């Protein structure tokens, strides 16, 4: 799934 | 403009000024030299690169690039600035009303394809025909020094300068750029977007505010909006070409390591 963008994802969640 | 449409302009512009350390107003003041006579340290050769690095020693060693080739050392310092800008861009995006609401998958896609378009769009602010600011406005690396590097490292920036020179001729201020960047971020045209419909709607509003802002900010440049519309396509191709070169660099350079965050961005792009 498009969550092969772990770091970017985390920036989108926490900051 | 209407209230609802105004608050959007103001909200996006504040997010811009708040999240990006460097902006065109500070950049033009440094490149003009009208507010101070202590100009940026000029990097124009290897000699001046090595000198500038003495100050960046702590960082370079921390990432173990101290002894890597000059091109790779530069390639890496550029990545760090990119990783830093992507971080600010992510916060800036979350500040655009309607972005945080999107499916997390579409949020990723939007940043994935828009980050570099915005990066090169914003990098023009610190560029002129002879070079560009680095290290938050404290340094100035020359356009010539960049073309002196060996291939392929010397084929990375020159295309950007070419773009920036035409973009900079539009004479946009930070109020125009903020809307412009938000538009490139909320693009319903991205590959693999789940809710194209809704995002397209969000893009329309922002695009609407942009069009009206440009008219009352630049009344003498009638077709400035459509001109910027073209700039958006140009940046898309520009980044496509940039992705290509970075791909070539990776499959053909031992120390051209790519930072993880950036790594995931280029993957499958
Ligand atoms: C030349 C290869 C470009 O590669 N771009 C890269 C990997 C970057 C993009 C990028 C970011 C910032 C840039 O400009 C600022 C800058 N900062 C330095 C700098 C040099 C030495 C010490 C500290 C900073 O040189 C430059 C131009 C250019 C390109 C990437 O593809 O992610």
């Amino acid at each position: 799934l498009t969550e092969r963008h772990k770091i970017l994802h985390r920036l989108l969640q926490e900051g | 403009e209407t209230a609802d449409l105004k608050s959007l302009a103001k909200r996006i512009y504040e997010a811009y000024l708040k999240n990006f350390n460097m902006n065109k107003v500070k950049a033009r003041v440094i490149l003009s030299g009208a507010a101070s006579n202590n100009p940026p340290f000029v990097i124009h050769d290897m000699e001046t690169l090595c000198m500038a690095e003495k100050t960046l020693v702590a960082k370079l060693v921390a990432n173990g690039i101290q002894n890597k080739e000059a091109e790779v050392r530069i390639f890496h310092c550029c990545q760090c600035t990119s990783v830093e800008t992507v971080t600010e861009l992510t916060e800036f995006a979350k500040a655009i009303p309607g972005f945080a609401n999107l499916d997390l998958n579409d949020q990723v896609t939007l940043l994935k394809y828009g980050v570099y378009e915005a990066i090169f769009a914003m990098l023009s602010s610190v560029m002129n025909k002879d070079g560009m600011l680095v290290a938050y406005g404290n340094g100035f690396i020359t356009r010539e020094f960049l073309k002196s590097l060996r291939k392929p490292f010397c084929d990375i920036m020159e295309p950007k300068f070419d773009f920036a020179m035409k973009f900079n001729a539009l004479e946009l201020d930070d109020s125009d750029i903020s809307l412009f960047v938000a538009a490139i971020i909320c693009c319903g045209d991205r590959p693999g977007l789940l809710n194209v419909g809704h995002i397209e709607k969000m893009q329309e509003g922002i695009v609407h505010v942009l069009r009206l802002h440009l008219q009352s900010n630049h009344p003498d440049d009638i077709f400035l909006f459509p001109k910027l519309l073209q700039k958006m396509a140009d940046l898309r191709q520009l980044v496509t070409e940039h992705a290509q070169l970075v791909q070539i660099i990776k499959k053909t350079e031992s120390d051209a390591a790519l930072h993880p965050l950036l790594q995931e961005i280029y993957r499958d792009m």
